[PDB]
């Protein structure tokens, strides 16, 4: 739960998302990467509990649906469905 | 008041003779249902019922101000400010509490555009004295207030370590939103960065032609007040104010030589030949007696100090301000004050006591503040406690390596062994340790907030940006 | 469908930033603080309107 | 140039403001008046009379342990 984010780091130093990363400018967007844990009771693999999300504040919050604390979480459950791909 | 006299002098009394009293001896057919017509019909009687409304708010203002006294913002603090709140609610509202009920009564009187016409002229006239104020405090750091009425003043009416207050009550906007408290901290910090540089130059006022960013005068105080107008101006302000302080520092005082000396003083940065030969100098005291015995005479200290100060730059305006100093309280105690640590669980080595510290001169105590300072401090003496008991394993390694007694071959080939040979393995750990730690913290912290503050001061906007990165810094290296 | 957790790089950038908050305070603190609350104890009167009983 | 102020204490602070290194943003000795010079006289003097082998008569003095006195009185 807390190396998961030097993971992410990794990850992104690690995939073609790196040239986002390490842009003079465009960080920020990759600032927004952020990975949450679900609840699925006792007994779970992080392989079915373990999502990514994006944390998006002003303003593109009002703009871009993500996973809104109240909404469908679409975001979520299509990582679901690809995850388990 | 003015305005009062001025209105009943030119329009009331006008009105009153050159209408009621001319009719009243020349007009027939004028009579008393007449005499209330011209009174409502000059508007004397609306514009009279303005003012009377504008007195009766203040009477009851002043009313409650004298009945209650039963009476009694962190981003002071989360900026480096020795600014104070005056929450003194005053016997009679001044300033700001006044144009706020005149804002209210226009607001009170929206849909009438005779009396808002009238009360925004009114308005516009009382706060032109205020607008001055506060182009002056804006543009030059100048506080001409005779009356206790601005935002902030000066108190201490040698002279330089001087305490900005802010008076609550006169205040503009009621600073309860974090945009409010953002603009009115601007405000101060423009003013405080203006009189910064007018004191500094020994000049009484700035010359127009020291930014491009030229400002203003406030010729419509209705306006500026309105919306979003008062945040550019201050914004405007606060951009000419940082450039001209930005400029005054790095220029007319050197401030990056500054910073690069009170890292060579407290950091060890490209400075470690320093306090090698301070150590060697001073390494018998430094272990002495584990702390001050009966006032220990531990002057001779401070006497190697200023020897070798003698013999330093003199350029170097920092190290001729160093002052050793032994402090009470060990260094695992003082840290004690800010994080989750434990002290000792018997006095301990005299080290572990000492201390340094540098009284800023004005004005390079506006951004070298005095809690950077005391990190710079806490930081210097664990340095010097590593930097020191790394200079004990050296001479150990010295003495095991020079002592024929201990380079001699021998020993029963047992007793070798299980003493000399024993001592050098510790005494590798040990010194593979100690010297592993401090290249640890030496180039993986305080290196990289170095470099992070170097990486500041090229090409920087703002002068709270550079005092954030410096505080930000010692407080990774505090905090690591 | 479930209770997820909060972000965690969010969650630890805010954990750090909150040991950096403590230590300024407590730092602040030990210096008496930087900013504090006053009354007015006197008040102004003029040389040209001067007073001394009723 | 950095006339720096002492304080029995130990304590010393820069006397007055740092002045900007010749900080120029728009475009001659300097020598002593008359109450300097006498000042830098008397300044001569005091320093040759304050000097440990010159102090006597006041309780400002150290003594030299071994002997019990101030040195003046000794030599």
């Amino acid at each position: 739960n807390y190396k998961l984010t030097r993971v992410l780091q990794e990850a992104v130093q690690l995939s073609s998302l790196r040239h986002l990363m390490n842009s003079p400018r465009n960080s920020s967007v990759i600032n927004g990467l952020d990975a949450r844990v679900l609840d699925l009771g006792h007994g779970s693999v992080g392989w079915d509990v373990f999502t990514l999300d994006y944390i998006l504040y002003p303003p593109l919050s009002l703009v871009l649906n993500v996973n809104r604390p109240f909404g469908r979480k679409e975001y979520l459950r299509i990582f679901n469905f690809l995850w388990r791909f | 008041a003015y305005e009062i006299r001025r209105f009943l002098e030119d329009v009331y009394l006008k009105t009153l003779v050159e209408r009621l009293e001319r009719d009243f001896n020349k007009v027939p057919n004028f009579s008393i249902r007449e005499l209330e017509q011209i009174i409502n019909e000059t508007e004397v009687n609306k514009q009279m019922e303005l003012l009377y409304n504008i007195y009766e708010e203040i009477f009851r203002e002043i009313e409650e101000r004298r009945t209650n006294q039963s009476s009694q913002n962190e981003s002071s603090l989360h900026l480096r400010l020795m600014v104070a709140f005056d929450t003194t609610v005053y016997p009679v509202p001044k300033g700001g509490a006044i144009l706020k009920i005149f804002q209210q009564k226009i607001l009170e009187n929206l849909g009438d555009r005779s009396s808002v016409m009238f009360l925004k002229k009114l308005l516009n006239n009382i706060s032109q004295d205020y607008c001055t104020m506060l182009y002056e405090w804006l543009t030059q750091g100048i506080l001409n207030d005779p009356y206790q009425e601005f935002m902030t003043y000066d108190d201490l009416e040698r002279a330089w370590d001087t305490q900005y207050f802010i008076r609550k009550d006169v205040l503009l906007r009621d600073c309860d939103s974090e945009e409010d408290k953002n603009l009115l901290f601007k405000m101060l910090r423009t003013g405080i960065l203006l009189k910064v540089v007018r004191a500094s130059l020994q000049i009484p006022t700035i010359p127009s032609n020291s930014s491009d960013i030229t400002i203003q005068e406030i010729n419509d105080f209705a306006d500026l007040m309105e919306g979003s107008n008062l945040e550019l101006y201050v914004d405007k302000c606060y951009s000419r104010a940082n450039e001209i302080f930005l400029k005054l520092f790095f220029q007319g005082y050197d401030l990056i030589n500054v910073l690069k000396h009170l890292q060579q003083i407290f950091l060890g940065y490209q400075s470690g030949h320093n306090v090698l030969k301070f150590l060697t100098k001073n390494m018998g005291e430094l272990t002495k007696h584990y702390r001050n015995d009966n006032n220990a005479n531990y002057d001779k200290l401070l006497q190697n100090f200023e020897l070798e100060r003698q013999s330093e730059n003199p350029n170097n305006l920092m190290r001729q301000l160093l002052m050793i100093q032994f402090d009470t309280e060990t260094l695992p105690q003082v840290l004690s004050h800010y994080l989750q640590i434990y002290p000792e669980v018997t006095p301990k080595s005299a080290i572990y006591h000492l201390k340094f510290d540098i009284n800023i001169p004005y004005p390079l105590n506006i951004i070298i503040s005095r809690t950077c300072m005391i990190k710079y401090q806490i930081i210097l003496r664990y340095q010097l406690v590593l930097q020191y008991h790394s200079r004990l394993l050296d001479e150990t390694w010295m003495d095991l390596n020079k002592t024929p007694s201990w380079k001699y071959r021998g020993y029963s080939h047992t007793v070798k062994r299980r003493i000399v040979r024993a001592t050098r393995v510790l005494h590798a750990k040990m010194n593979h340790f100690i010297k592993t730690i401090m290249e640890y913290f030496n180039q993986n912290v305080i290196d990289k907030e170095v470099y992070s503050l170097e990486k500041c001061y090229r090409n920087p906007t703002l002068a709270v940006a550079i005092q954030n990165e410096l505080e930000g810094g010692l407080t990774n290296i505090m905090t690591n | 469908d479930v209770p997820m957790s909060q972000p965690l790089k969010e969650q630890e950038v805010r954990e750090h930033q909150m040991k950096k908050e403590r230590f300024d305070r407590a730092l602040e603190s030990k210096l008496l603080g930087k900013r504090h609350i006053t009354y007015a104890n006197s008040d102004i009167s003029n040389k040209e309107l001067y007073i001394n009983e009723i | 140039q950095f006339d720096l102020i002492r304080l029995n204490n130990g304590t010393i602070e820069l006397n007055g403001i740092l002045t900007p290194k010749a900080e120029v943003l728009t475009k001659i000795e300097k020598t002593l008046n008359i109450d300097e010079l006498e000042s830098v006289h008397n300044t001569f003097l005091t320093n040759i009379l304050s000097h440990k082998l010159f102090a006597t008569n006041t309780s400002e003095i150290s003594v030299g342990d071994y002997s019990g006195q101030p040195y003046p009185t000794s030599l």
